[PDB]
């Protein structure tokens, strides 16, 4: 409606710009995203369509939100501002001035939006022609000096960012040395400062990536780069260093193919005892990955040792013999298995873009490392539940505040999501006859990943749609065969009804199904233009029975699909997979007759044994039955005659089992039953 | 001689650069003199060289660095290097000021008073250091003997601040203290001395002078911060006026420091009511001579800010009718007149307002349009369809009418909105009494009627609505 309002009338409206503003003011105080975002296109077309003086009061307007200002106008404020320079930045030139004076006001900005704001000033800054007001350039010198020059972090990540993210614009070699003095009073600047050195690399890191120009700058800083990390970490393979440790400390979790005899080794227990620079590794390896990737064009043949290399590690074995002594040592050792943890998910970030099958080899070894680190970290946390390592991730987190479910996702590094080009390997199954532990934590990580995007700096930066885009590739045509297997696998598990390989391909399963779950419930396939993307999923799932059935009908994909996943409600060991797999195939028959299938199908895991172990009946929770019972009871044909049925099975549970002839029916469950039949009778 | 420095100072620290720092005793000034003459980053490579290699833990390394920072902030003025080497030089020396004790810090500052004060110093970017410095004063717990860090910092700002300033200096000595950690006295003395400065400048020199202390003022100090400008610009006017019984710098000039203040209270919204608390006459029945020329221009300024149109405009409105009532009394009144002093009424200031408007004060103007329109449409006769409701409600609509022809002779983009306006309240009302209008309407049209064929549309659609209208109304 705007948009032809503003296209086809504005020779009317030009007149009457003033009332539009004293409007645009109105509408942004607020609150309600849509009333911001529609002040937001006044704002825009209201600049883009009038005059000048119209231009400048939409700048002088802008700018008071900002400075004035909270939070979620301030943001929509910038995204503005954004598009005002983007749209028309020769018109933005000549009103600079005023943008300038906002950095007067820094008082009220959170990081986010500073970088949002330097970006901006900078990005209108170094236009060539505007060099005679090179004025701007100078008090953004000026004031990242001022910055830097603080002991509180808190403005000391302000300069930092600042200036590393003015660099980055100014490099679309005066320039050269420009940034060079810079990054190198930062550097300097940040050598104190261990959480503040590794927002400097972190940082640095993911802005070299985005930016991707200025390579010269870069071939300068890569050769301080590489011997600064070769010679503060990398020492020659002493298995035991310099240090009394209450600890055995050797070169663990070494890979051995390469000589034990060898000169490099990673220093970490005597760095971090010492410290109580090994907080800033994983950051820091990162830079100097991506650093000689740009140089080298992804040639690894310097680094390949790393892969390659022992820990210096106390052994950090499950401690139950080092139990009831809590000290700095248990937090020494929780922060030790998560920085080693960091490390390793910082090399399978580096070398899972490399084809070389020994690496791909070595890369899994450090997967199964990985996960049995991960196992012993989250029963060390299990042991203590009070000794939280604060590291957290840099963009949002550490701005906010300056257990194992915070460090999976938001203390760890973060993966790539070309690491999961790793589970193309094949499963070898070890009680039958790529490990299951070592897809397990993949699948696991996965999960937390879409669900996060969909529903984490280096994941953020990228939009949703081509985040779906590429995991339809990495997970669907590839996790088909581990779910092949998997369902090769529960058969048996099926036909024969130790432990523990069971309730780990149980758990495989049901993340697998939480992971289709959360691709196909992406509620960006409600937009037209991305249909096809689902229409290739389905083609593919289709083909996972019968091949040839090419640019099928929609409805047709819909039953081919579900006549495929249907089945597998024989092979699912626990509740929470039923109640995933149930949900999958609603939201994939929603596209949609369809209502009979969910109501089989649900009745059939009501049905079901659900082996009775402890854990098992705890994993067929309350809350998760009230939910799978609501579903059923609301998609069957008739809820009234359902509720019949439920009232003629739901009174023999006391005549006989003191358990009933429609399982996962006690006097325990039958409460959420009762109510979920009494909720649904009323609605 | 600096290619072993730099070598020393490749590998490792506090073994071998102390060592050779111990062989080079004496000038440090020859060194960075030759540099700056041949290049700045060779002089950055040797002062990281030093800095690094002369730790503050020992305390031999320490003279070195205070004899290189005299050094450097001398030559960073006196000495014309290259900008991007002076800024090197600066970030570099403010970097590491932080590893000091007390005593040497405090000699620094006082080293930049007793400069700034008498040494011209022939540019200032050294002055950049000195907020650093007290700002390390603040948190250096190394306690000092002369007290706590901070009081040292109280003793020397106080005795900068009351120290003189040099002219072409307080621009950028106040410019320093945006940053520095203020409570409410050290920036009342600061805006003290600022406010005492503009006596003693160049009027060109006041407009940015003023901008930086309204982003200073956001941290304490605002009632005295405007009850300066107001006091200083009301002293111009008086100055001017009576030289007359220049316009053109003073109007441009009291036509930026509005802008500017304007500027700040949309970017704060509590500048502006602490400005009209101050400000408000009616405290009791009282005429305050806060009220100027300036004082008002600057409240029609700020009438065009959202929050405070209604507020400001019924603020004049009352104490324009205060004025009057208080000029009835007294010229009633021969006791009053042998006591009171003639004061100005708000009604001559408000036209004085209109003759200084003239120039280049569009802000001013569009104000003055809708105030004057607020007095006619409140204070038209109605009483038929005698003093207290005559006499300070006639005068006031004529004031009404008297600023808008006046405005209208000289500001000529606000015809057609004094016209299409008069025009608006001509046509429809015929209920209320509407005399004055066509009074004012006559007044305007017969003063300049050619600048109605610029305008002219604006009457031929109340053409169409002649044949509606009463008699007496048309042939008027």
């Amino acid at each position: 409606l705007l948009q032809s309002t503003f296209s086809v009338h504005y020779l009317v409206l030009k007149d009457m710009c003033s009332s539009i503003l004293s409007l645009a003011q109105s509408l942004l105080h607020s609150l309600d995203q849509s009333i911001i975002s529609f002040g937001s296109l006044l704002y825009k077309y209201a600049f883009k369509f009038f005059d000048t003086y119209c231009q400048q009061e939409v700048v002088g307007a802008l700018v008071t939100h900002i400075c004035s200002g909270n939070e979620a106008e301030v943001d929509t404020a910038l995204d503005v501002l954004l598009e005002l320079v983007v749209l028309n930045p020769s018109a933005m030139m000549m009103n600079a001035v005023f943008v300038k004076g906002i950095l007067d006001y820094l008082d009220n900005i959170s990081p986010q939006q500073i970088r949002k704001l330097f970006y901006v000033l900078s990005t209108l800054a170094f236009s060539k022609q505007n060099e005679a007001s090179s004025h701007i350039q100078d008090d953004m010198h000026l004031v990242i000096r001022k910055q830097l020059s603080s002991t509180v972090f808190k403005y000391k990540l302000i300069g930092i960012i600042g200036a590393v993210t003015m660099a980055g614009i100014m490099a679309a070699d005066e320039q050269c040395t420009q940034v060079t003095s810079l990054l190198q009073l930062v550097h300097s600047c940040s050598e104190q400062s261990p959480q503040a050195s590794a927002l400097y690399y972190d940082e640095f890191a993911n802005l070299i990536q985005h930016e991707k120009l200025d390579p010269k700058a870069l071939e300068w800083v890569g050769h301080t780069i590489c011997n600064d990390f070769q010679d503060a970490f990398v020492v020659d393979s002493c298995v035991v260093p310099e240090g009394d440790f209450p600890f055995p400390v050797k070169a663990l979790y070494g890979l051995e193919e390469y000589d034990t005899q060898d000169g490099i080794a990673i220093n970490l227990l005597p760095l971090l005892f010492s410290q109580d620079s090994p907080l800033c590794l994983a950051p820091y390896f990162r830079l100097l990955r991506l650093c000689v990737e740009r140089q080298h064009n992804g040639n690894l043949e310097e680094i390949d040792g790393l892969l390659d290399c022992p820990i210096f590690l106390t052994d950090l074995e499950p401690g139950e013999k080092l139990e009831s002594m809590s000290a700095k040592e248990r937090s020494f050792m929780c922060s030790l298995i998560f920085l080693t943890l960091n490390w390793f998910r910082e090399i399978v970030n580096a070398f899972c873009q490399e084809t070389s099958p020994e690496m791909k080899g070595k890369v899994l070894t450090r997967l199964k490392h990985i996960v049995e680190l991960q196992i012993i970290l989250e029963k060390y946390l299990a042991v203590t539940p009070d000794y939280v390592p604060p590291l957290g991730n840099f963009d949002v987190e550490t701005l906010d505040i300056t257990l194992l479910l915070h460090n999976s996702h938001a203390f760890f590094r973060e993966l790539d999501i070309e690491v999961f080009s790793i589970l193309h390997c094949g499963l070898v199954t070890k009680f039958i006859l790529l490990g299951p532990p070592e897809l397990l934590f993949l699948l696991e990580d996965l999960s937390q990943k879409l669900e996060s995007m969909l529903t984490f700096s280096h994941l953020q930066q990228r939009s949703a749609q081509e985040i779906v885009h590429c995991v339809f590739q990495l997970l669907t045509p590839m996790c088909n065969h581990l779910e092949n297997i998997h369902n090769y696998f529960q058969c048996l598990a099926a036909e024969n009804h130790k432990v523990q390989e069971y309730h780990i391909m149980s758990s495989c399963y049901q993340r697998l199904l939480q992971i289709f779950h959360g691709l196909f419930a992406w509620s960006g396939f409600s937009q037209p233009e991305n249909q096809n993307l689902l229409y290739s999923a389905l083609h593919v799932l289709s083909s996972r029975l019968k091949q040839g059935e090419h640019s099928q009908p929609l409805e047709e994909l819909l039953s081919q699909s579900v006549h495929y996943l249907q089945n597998f409600h024989q092979s699912i060991p626990s509740f929470q997979c039923a109640l995933y797999l149930i949900r999958l195939l609603m939201v994939i028959l929603e596209k949609s007759q369809n209502k009979e299938k969910i109501a089989s199908l649900a009745r059939q895991f009501l049905c079901r044994v659900w082996p009775s172990g402890d854990k098992e009946k705890s994993n067929i929770s309350n809350d998760q039955l009230h939910a799978l019972l609501c579903i059923y009871l609301e998609h069957t044909e008739s809820i009234l005659k359902a509720i019949e049925e439920i009232a003629g099975v739901g009174v023999p549970e006391l005549i006989n089992s003191p358990s009933s002839t429609f399982p996962t029916l006690t006097r325990h469950t039958f409460v959420v039953f009762f109510r979920v039949m009494m909720a649904e009778l009323e609605k | 001689m600096d290619q072993k420095i730099l070598s020393l100072a490749a590998e490792k620290t506090a073994d071998k650069l102390q060592e050779f720092l111990q062989t080079l005793r004496e000038g440090d000034l020859t060194n960075l003199l030759q540099n700056q003459a041949v290049k700045g980053k060779v002089a950055g490579a040797l002062l990281r060289a030093i800095f690094k290699g002369s730790p503050c833990s020992e305390e031999a390394g320490t003279l070195r660095r205070r004899k290189i920072y005299t050094c450097c902030i001398q030559l960073v003025e006196s000495g014309d290097l290259q900008k991007e080497i002076v800024s090197e030089i600066i970030g570099l020396l403010m970097l590491e000021a932080h590893h000091f004790p007390g005593p040497l810090l405090v000699e620094l500052a006082n080293e930049f008073i007793s400069a700034v004060r008498e040494g011209s110093l022939v540019n200032g970017k050294s002055l950049e250091l000195l907020p650093i410095i007290l700002t390390a004063l603040a948190t250096k717990k190394e306690n000092l003997a002369y007290l706590s860090g901070e009081e040292c910092k109280k003793q020397l700002i106080n005795t900068l601040c009351s120290g003189r300033w040099d002219q072409q200096y307080v621009i950028q000595l106040t410019s320093m203290f945006k940053d520095v950690p203020l409570t409410a006295e050290e920036v009342e003395f600061v805006v003290e001395k600022a406010l005492s400065m503009f006596s003693k400048m160049n009027l060109q020199e006041i407009p940015p002078l003023v901008y930086q202390l309204l982003v200073l003022s956001s941290k304490g100090s605002r009632k005295s911060v405007l009850e300066g400008i107001i006091a200083f610009f009301s002293a111009l006017d008086k100055q001017h006026n009576e030289e007359q019984s220049p316009s053109g710098e003073l109007r441009h000039v009291e036509g930026t420091i509005i802008l500017h203040i304007v500027f700040a209270i949309k970017l704060d919204y509590e500048l502006g009511r602490e400005l009209v608390k101050h400000l408000k006459v009616g405290q009791q029945g009282d005429s305050n001579n806060n009220l100027s020329p300036f004082s008002i221009a600057l409240l029609l300024s700020v009438t065009r800010i959202q929050r405070f149109q209604d507020q400001v405009l019924d603020l004049l409105k009352t104490s324009v009718v205060k004025s009057f009532k208080d000029l009835q009394l007294l010229q009633g009144s021969k006791f009053l007149q042998n006591l009171v002093p003639h004061r100005s009424y708000v009604s001559t200031m408000i036209l004085e307002v209109v003759k200084n408007s003239v120039h280049s004060w569009d802000h001013v103007t569009q104000g003055l349009v809708e105030l004057g329109f607020i007095l006619m449409d409140s204070y038209g006769p109605k009483k038929v369809l005698p003093s207290l409701s005559r006499m300070p409600n006639q005068h006031a609509c004529k004031l009404g009418a008297n600023i808008l022809l006046e405005t209208f002779k000289i500001h000529e983009m606000i015809r057609q909105e004094i016209l299409e306006q008069v025009l608006n309240r001509v046509v429809t009302r015929a209920s209320s009494p509407i005399s004055h209008f066509l009074d004012l309407l006559s007044n305007i049209v017969m003063y300049a009627p050619l600048v109605l064929q610029s305008c002219s549309s604006k009457v031929t659609e109340a053409f169409d609505y002649l044949s509606f209208l009463p008699l007496q109304t048309v042939q008027r």
